[PDB]
């Protein structure tokens, strides 16, 4: 898997993530990878936090 | 090593600089001791020479 193209051209403003960078991935190795999506309230996009 | 430091500088937690905001993840590097009375025997001052 190449992970590259995800900082390969990105323009993510406000990258405020926590734990492990996604980017510069391929040095740690590991099974597999799950990516998840869901649909929430229509008013409560920028009103989740942690 | 027995050098004494004074500077007093915006600390970089990361990305998203903070650009003088003060606000989140950007927090005086100059830290108050908590002295309360709420605290355990090893919360209190101690005479260390």
């Amino acid at each position: 898997a190449d992970y590259s193209v995800l900082y390969n051209s990105a323009s993510f403003s406000t990258f405020k993530c926590y734990g492990v960078s996604p980017t510069k991935l391929n040095d740690l190795c590991f099974t597999n990878v799950y990516a998840d999506s869901f649909v929430i309230r229509g008013d409560e996009v920028r009103q989740i936090a942690p | 090593p027995f050098e004494r430091d004074i500077s007093t500088e915006i600390y970089q937690a990361g990305s998203t600089p903070c650009n003088g905001v003060e606000g989140f993840n950007c927090y005086f590097p100059l830290q108050s001791y908590g002295f309360q009375p709420t605290n355990g025997v090893g919360y209190q001052p101690y005479r260390v020479v």
